[PDB]
DNA sequence: GCAGACACTACGAGTACATA
DNA sequence: TTTTTTTTATGTACTCGTAGTGTCTGC
């Protein structure tokens, strides 16, 4: 669990790593964060998605790049593909015996894996625009 | 030109300047006209001069151009173990005593090892300092320096002349406040210096550092009460009898609001602790309740020294000072 | 020729006649030297008896200024005396023959409480084997820490703490050797402080001469900073004999006008309270309080507030002991 | 970047509460000679921020820009550790509590080195630089003695800013060398004038019934209350007065442990609970945040007459937790004695 | 797109093992005049500049101020597998978040491409003054790495004197002090064991030891080597590198003892 | 003010490596006459006895008597960066702490002052009885040498006899014995190779092979050495130095108990 | 005369334990 | 009828692997 923490935290940008330590970073931005990152997310194209859905979105990808977390597909001997964050800090916030909650469709997940991807490369082309 | 803080402007530079400790300094100022210095061992309160009256007295023995050679000190920001005070500590104190003042003032025929924060030596590396101390007393001086005589073992208290620094009484604490506010331009009211020196409690470190925060927070202007209890961390008078009403009420809901408000207002415990202590010893309670309580109260802050949590232990502190005041109603 | 030493170590027993206690260990040693019977010595006691000054005597008396440097190892806890040492230094000085004249040579082992159980073990058959050659002196302050394998190749002799009536004469030759003006008072009060210690009574001598230039029992009670017994029986009799407000106001006014210590006044409570006649089970709770306000006073713990608890433990007991009648 | 992180303010005179504190800090740090600083108060009170606010005050806008260096110290036993640090061009920030009990070696070496060495450019820095020992309160107590003459010799060339939560795991050498700033928690005014400002500036309304919710199930943490807003704004965006605030695991984690302990008081329940204390000790929680959380929870099922000896055998352990090194044995013996005392409440 | 090419393969296996053990990263600015590398260590005690200009290069393309951010560790394992006298081909695209670089294998038969990841550090200038020393001298590198390699064995620190006279090294430690100076060897065949001095005002610094180690890490670049000293200003130690450019050492002095009389 | 030259630098090393191991301190006692140093070992079994002359040296003045007493490894350590063809200056003040050596760079191009902090050791003078001895043995030291190191690998403690006939080696070890015997050697073309018996009584004494071993080391100081045996006093090794002094190498016997069988 | 091979001791590194 | 792994902070002692290095062999 410490070197998951400490996987966690060097991933994070020096300037977001000073505002918090990682004992305050686990206890109270952890859970949280993942409430956040894990909104209500139709299984439907961006295209058809409403304004307000994509600026969600946009929310979503930018606070993802933000923690350097993303999801990979994860291979299972059962047969069937999974999408997993690389860090997995959903076994540094969940617990064994509590009431389950709704997790993310592989669609959705698909989706934020792809827009991530597509928006780390609109990063590196708005920065080479602007040098 | 740069500033300074006023405790190191203020450090005295010579055994004259050391305030309130008599002894040591009437001792260090006979050993300055030449008489037999013996090894030392100050331990006191921190803030009460101990290391600055040892720099004080190397500075008038050897000079500025002596220092680097007749004194070595070492502290427990560097490493002292066994090694180091097998190799180090013995090869210097085997050293010869070379060296003479260029201003002509006489210099003392010893070197001074000043092992500054001799509690955080282990008890090999102290029985280690034994026969240094004794067999190179010729050629060199020992003067340990701690906070806590037990923690230093009996051959070197024995060994050692013992000199305990005293709290600074309010007398020759406020004197030398007034010089400094005298020296530094800067005005401050008789119920000001009066709340300081309440406040620093012996520690004139503390008193010098609230007295240049107070100047620097109200620009050079009169320094007031109202000051001195804002950056003194005092908790008002109004939130210990809440609690003491919280008590009396003999309800532990009202209890846990008071000291969650106590907690969350971000009180240190210790000055909780002082404050109740004085309010307990200080009313009409019967004998057996005082007692009670103020054994809770010696527990408590025990227990606060050994870095245990601020919420139980007051909460437990709350809790005995309440059953005692609902065991008379 | 005047020398800058302290008195501790300026006025040194050089030779055996100049130790003051124990006069019948020093006989049996002088009479083990004056017969050639010198065995291996295994000196123990509190800090500040005279074992290192004995043995110091007892080297020079054995071998002269000519031949000591060849005759005499003496190593310490500043030393470094592991099992290689034991196995090299030690056995080969064990070994071998003297260099310049034929006799029995001597390893006088300071502090040896503070050698590895390792070198102890090693020690034993360098210590049995070369009996005929040389012979060792283990001193120790803590008997526990040397094996018993040890304790029974050496002959030991308790140095016990220097009696107050037989400390007062090497005291006088100190002062009348340094032209110290000292009353009766500042002698007893030298030898009450010292406590079975001659480094401490020196000590004391000596920075209450250079704080105050006399030795009376106020000089020495405000430079050690000791409360008197006086001070000790008023705090005691406000403990017992009024309300805690008013015992709490009396000894914070006593402390602060004399700079008094916690400890202390906790150690000269703790003597006072076994020769006043005290119920057991009084004295049982008084004890157990006594020792947990000295034990919190060992941290970073406000002095005040163990005052409080210090006076708490008698006015628990004052209606116990009232009512018992 | 969430809100905790995008409306932080940067200058003193940006700050929505403690302004006459902020006042007295842009006093105390314009001569260029205030002492060390030691800055306590609750989590998340925003002592952090004020420290950065500290520092753009003294420096120039410099001190935003930062960036991890990476140090290799040797400890006596020759083993090489590891340690990040925070810095920038006037400052730095170390955590020598990831050192652990080797935390001295930090001080020891890695802090004299920046103590010892005056600065390279004078001018676009100031006369001195910057050292923020972040959590001073987990540092042992050899480190606290090997820093008090590394505070005193150099302190006119290296000011220094320890930040902790309480100042009692603080040794009085430290407290005396350093000049205390309290910054207490913001109130639920203060709180709910954060949200609704933070609220205003995502063009969101936020009802005065929500804000005040959110800022009671915080207890006074301003970053708590920050993170359950953006997780309420994200889970449903109308904003309704009874809408359910999301709960973080391991103080819900908690509630059921200690509902697990008044439930049955048995060896084999002892057994199951000690097992749920491990799952607690596993996931990096602190044991006194478990034995807080475990007396919050239980003392809302005791009576009245035995609340404060449950508060007294919490401390009790605590302090006994803090003396030792494994805290299974004292959580354990809490929850045993507390089942004991529970057992013969509850039959007589 | 950055496309740079070297002469000589020797010069980034003579600068980077210098910066192996002194700077974590080193942090590339792309100009039209050349290259430009200013990094201060993580003790904020010594800064490293290294100017390199356009003209030293085989060629040089320069559309766009880049700056690349490349971490130490895996250059100095890459720096290892290259040759001495092979050319190098450092390349960098506008848009992708590495850098190339091409050369010959030491077996002479195959290029060698090694490819690293631009680390995004967030940095600034600090901005050297360039105020005028109270004393700059010249002397040998190979002379220099041989004083500050004697004074190891005394010392952790090192006290650089400087008067009119000459330059003194000292190493006061409990061993004892080790004083060795160089005056007036301007009457020698070669030029670069000309000890010179060349300004006034007598200067006294403490310095440590393992910075300047490092720093006389990179001696065989340049024939000589400067150093300039002042009051406050740090100790400045020049390479002239060649023809393509100059590297800059500054190391910040140690705070004086209290020397009150 | 004391201020000696050794000529070269070889001698001194050559000495200062013999004692290293051997030696804890070096106490120099310095006259009109001299340099003299008289000096035990650690375990206080052997001793050392250096005697340098004041012709030896290419500037010998001494004002005053001076006994400084310094240090081994440091003083080792300063003679390891030493020249073996270079003139080195040893300067001592009259009430100073400062042991100063002077010496030049193996490029013989800047100067070198290395100085020394003089310990305080207040050590009574240990009186040699230079009486008779019943054996004298003048043999190479290179063969000495050799015969020491081939009685290592078989004991540890080696009896050491000679008589009418000439020395004679013993060592009773754990693989067996090994017993050489040496005589008559002086019927070749050289004169250092030679072994010549003086005196009468025969004796046979017990030493230990690492302090022989140790002894051995000054080898290159002197091309014959001399063994001193009696009954009594104990085991001389003189080395006599071509125009500077002699070393004399004092061993005790050891403790050896016949059996009672 | 100089390159290759031999054993030699000094030094770096890993591990265990410390009680009656 | 039941078995895996690294923390405690120094100091010492043991054991083993490695690397300059003095010396011997040969063309
Ligand atoms: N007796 C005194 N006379 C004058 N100034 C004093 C005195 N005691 C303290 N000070 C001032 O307070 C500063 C701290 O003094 P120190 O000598 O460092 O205290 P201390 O005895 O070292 O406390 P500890 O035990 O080391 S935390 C000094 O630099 C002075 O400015
Ligand atoms: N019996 C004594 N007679 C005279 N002076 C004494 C006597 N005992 C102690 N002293 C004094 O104390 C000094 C040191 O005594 P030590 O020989 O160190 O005693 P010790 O009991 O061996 O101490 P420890 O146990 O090693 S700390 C002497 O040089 C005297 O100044
Ligand atoms: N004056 C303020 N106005 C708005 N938000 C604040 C203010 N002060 C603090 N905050 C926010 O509250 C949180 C407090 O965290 P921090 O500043 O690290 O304090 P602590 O170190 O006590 O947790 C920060 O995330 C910050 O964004
Ligand atoms: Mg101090
Ligand atoms: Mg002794």
């Amino acid at each position: 669990m410490r070197n998951l923490i400490q996987t966690l935290v060097s991933g994070i940008a020096p300037a977001t790593r000073s505002r918090a330590t990682p004992q305050a970073l686990l206890l109270d931005a952890l859970c949280l964060l993942l409430d956040i990152l894990a909104p209500k997310l139709r299984p439907v194209s961006t295209q058809l998605y409403s304004t307000r859905e994509k600026q969600q979105l946009a929310s979503l990808v930018g606070t993802m790049l933000a923690y350097s977390l993303t999801y990979r597909q994860e291979r299972t001997p059962d047969g069937q593909y999974i999408y997993r964050l690389e860090p997995n800090v959903e076994e540094l916030c969940r617990f064994p015996e509590l009431p389950a909650r709704k997790p993310l469709t592989y669609q959705t997940k698909q989706l934020i894996a792809r827009e991530i991807e597509v928006e780390k490369m609109r990063r590196a082309e708005a920065s080479a625009r602007v040098e | 030109a740069k500033p300074v803080p006023w405790v190191e402007k203020y450090r005295p530079k010579c055994v004259d300047e050391v305030a309130f400790q008599e002894e040591v300094v009437a001792v260090l100022k006979k050993s300055l006209e030449g008489a037999d210095l013996p090894n030392l061992l100050f331990y006191g309160p921190p803030g009460t001069g101990k290391t600055s009256t040892i720099l004080a007295a190397a500075r008038e023995l050897f000079g500025p151009e002596l220092f680097r050679l007749r004194v070595l000190e070492l502290n427990a920001s560097d490493e002292r173990g066994i090694q180091v005070v097998r190799e180090k500590v013995k090869n210097f104190a085997q050293l010869t005593v070379s060296g003479s003042r260029s201003d002509g003032k006489p210099c003392p025929p010893f070197k001074i090892v000043i092992l500054d924060e001799a509690d955080s030596m282990t008890s090999a590396a102290q029985a280690a300092l034994r026969r240094t101390m004794e067999k190179e007393s010729k050629t060199t001086r020992f003067c340990l320096i701690c906070n806590y005589v037990s923690r230093i073992i009996e051959p070197l208290t024995s060994r050692c002349s013992k000199f305990r620094f005293k709290p600074l009484s309010d007398k020759i604490q406020q004197q030398r406040l007034l010089d400094i506010a005298k020296k530094e331009n800067v005005k401050i009211s008789d119920e000001g210096i009066a709340y300081l020196v309440k406040v620093s409690e012996g520690d004139l470190r503390k008193a010098i550092t609230f007295l240049q925060s107070a100047t620097r927070l109200t620009g050079g202007k009169e320094i007031t009460e109202k000051v001195i209890t804002d950056i003194a961390g005092v908790i008002p008078a109004e939130k210990i009898d809440g609690v003491f009403a919280a008590c009396q009420s003999g309800s532990f809901d009202k209890l846990e609001a008071v000291v969650k408000d106590l907690i969350d207002e971000g009180h240190a415990a210790t000055q909780l602790v002082n404050q109740l202590h004085d309010v307990v010893v200080e009313n009409n309670l019967s004998d057996k309740q005082k007692s009670i309580i103020t054994e809770k109260l010696a527990e408590v802050d025990k227990c606060l020294a050994d870095g245990a949590d601020e919420h139980l232990q007051l909460i437990s502190l709350c809790a005995t000072v309440m059953q005692q005041l609902s065991q008379n109603c | 020729k005047i020398r800058n030493l302290p008195w501790v170590e300026k006025y040194r027993p050089q030779t055996l006649n100049d130790l003051i206690s124990h006069q019948d260990i020093l006989s049996t040693i002088q009479k083990f030297i004056n017969e050639d019977r010198l065995p291996h010595l295994l000196l123990y006691g509190p800090p500040g008896t005279g074992k290192t000054s004995t043995i110091l005597a007892c080297a020079k008396q054995l071998y002269k200024d000519k031949e000591f440097g060849s005759m005499v190892l003496e190593l310490n806890a500043s030393d470094d005396r592991g099992i290689d040492i034991i196995r090299g230094p030690i056995l080969s000085f064990a070994s071998t023959r003297t260099i310049f004249k034929k006799g029995f040579k001597l390893v006088i082992l300071d502090e040896a409480d503070a050698m590895t159980q390792d070198a102890q073990n090693a020690l034993r058959r360098v210590i049995e084997k070369f009996t005929e050659n040389t012979r060792f002196c283990l001193i120790c302050n803590y008997l526990s820490k040397i094996i018993p394998a040890l304790q029974s190749r050496c002959t030991r002799f308790r140095f016990g703490p220097l009696t107050p009536e037989l400390m007062v004469p090497r005291l006088e030759h100190v002062v009348e050797e340094e032209k110290v003006d000292i009353s009766e008072d500042g002698m007893k009060a030298l030898v009450t402080l010292s406590s079975g210690d001659m480094r401490r009574a020196l000590n004391i001598l000596q920075s209450t001469n250079m704080a105050f230039g006399k030795v009376t029992e106020e000089t020495v009670y405000t430079c050690t900073g000791h409360p008197l017994k006086s001070d000790i029986a008023n705090i005691l009799d406000w403990m017992l004999n009024q309300d805690f407000t008013t015992a709490y106001r009396n000894i914070t006014e006593l402390k602060t006008l004399k700079g008094l210590a916690l400890h202390d006044i906790l150690t000269e409570i703790h003597l006072f309270v076994h020769r006043v006649d005290f119920p057991s089970s009084v004295r049982i709770h008084l004890l157990t309080k006594m020792a947990d306000i000295e034990y919190r006073l060992s941290v970073g713990t406000n002095e005040k507030i163990q005052l409080s608890s210090l006076i708490a433990a008698f006015q628990v007991t004052r209606d116990l002991i009232v009512a018992e009648a | 970047s969430l809100w905790v992180d995008k409306y932080r303010p940067c200058s003193l005179g940006r700050l929505d509460y403690h302004k006459e504190q902020a006042a007295q800090l842009r006093n105390l740090v314009q001569c260029g000679d205030f002492p060390h600083l030691l800055v306590y108060g609750p989590s998340g009170a925003g002592k952090k921020t004020r420290i950065m606010c500290i520092l753009r005050e003294l420096y120039g806008v410099g001190v935003e820009k930062l960036r991890i260096e990476h140090q290799t110290i040797t400890t006596p036993s020759k083993k090489k550790i590891e340690i990040s640090t925070i810095a920038s061009n006037y400052h730095l920030e170390v955590n020598p509590s990831d050192a652990g009990n080797s935390d001295r070696v930090v001080i020891q070496e890695m802090l004299k080195t920046v103590a010892q060495s005056q600065q390279l450019e004078t001018n676009s820095q100031r006369d001195f630089k910057v050292v923020l020992l972040t959590e001073v309160d987990k540092l042992t107590k050899d480190a606290q003695h090997a820093l008090r003459r590394t505070m005193e010799k150099y302190m006119s060339t290296c000011r220094l800013i320890l930040c902790c939560n309480s100042t009692s795991k603080v040794i009085p050498p430290i407290r005396s060398r350093c000049l205390a700033v309290r910054v207490p928690a913001p109130s639920i005014e203060d709180i709910c004038h954060v949200l609704s400002t933070v609220c205003k500036k995502e063009g969101l309304n936020l009802p005065s019934q929500l804000a005040h919710r959110l800022a009671e199930k915080s207890c006074r943490n301003l970053r708590k209350a920050l993170l359950m807003c953006e997780a309420c704004r994200v889970q449903q965006y109308p904003f309704t007065a009874d809408q359910e605030i999301p709960e973080t695991d391991w103080e819900v984690y908690l509630r059921e442990t200690a509902n697990a302990i008044v439930s049955q008081q048995t060896p084999q329940r002892l057994l199951e609970v000690r097992g749920r204390l491990y799952e607690l000790l596993t996931h990096c929680i602190p044991p006194e945040i478990i034995m807080k959380g475990l007396l919050s929870e239980l003392l809302h099922n005791c009576d009245g007459q035995l609340k404060g000896e449950v508060a007294q055998m919490a401390a009790y352990y605590e302090h006994r937790l803090q003396l030792g090194s494994k805290a299974i044995y004292h959580l354990e013996a809490f929850v045993a004695k507390f089942m004991a005392l529970y057992k013969k409440f509850m039959e007589d | 797109m950055f496309e740079a090419r070297l002469v000589q393969g020797s010069i980034l296996k003579k600068v980077l093992e210098a910066l192996k053990d002194l700077i974590n990263e080193a942090c590339w600015d792309i100009s039209s005049s050349g290259v430009n590398l200013q990094s201060m260590d993580s003790s904020h005690v010594s800064l490293v500049q290294l100017t390199l200009r356009s003209e030293g290069f085989d060629t040089y393309r320069c559309d766009r101020n880049l700056a690349m951010g490349v971490n130490l560790t895996s250059m100095s394992k890459i720096l290892k597998c290259a040759g001495n006298e092979d050319i190098i081909t450092l390349r960098a695209e506008d848009n992708a978040d590495t850098l190339a670089l091409v050369f010959e294998a030491p077996n002479q038969e195959k290029v060698s491409d090694y490819e690293m990841k631009l680390m995004d550090l967030d940095v600034e200038q600090l901005g050297i003054p360039e105020q005028e020393y109270s004393c700059v001298v010249k002397m040998p590198s190979g002379e220099f790495a041989r004083i500050c390699r004697d004074l190891s064995h005394i010392g952790d620190a090192v006290v650089i004197s400087c008067a009119k006279d000459g330059v003194k090294f000292s190493a006061s430690g409990e061993l004892g002090n080790g004083n060795i100076k160089l005056s007036q060897t301007s009457n020698v065949d070669k030029e670069e064991e000309a000890v010179t001095i060349e300004m006034n005002e007598p200067v006294q610094l403490t310095f440590a030891l393992r910075y300047l180690n490092f720093f006389t890490k990179a001696t065989p670049l340049s024939s000589t080597v400067t150093l300039s000293m002042s009051a406050d200003v740090p100790l400045v130690v020049e390479y002239k590198i060649a023809d393509m450019g100059h590297l800059k050492y500054y190391l910040a002095p140690k705070i004086e003892d209290e020397e009150g009389s």
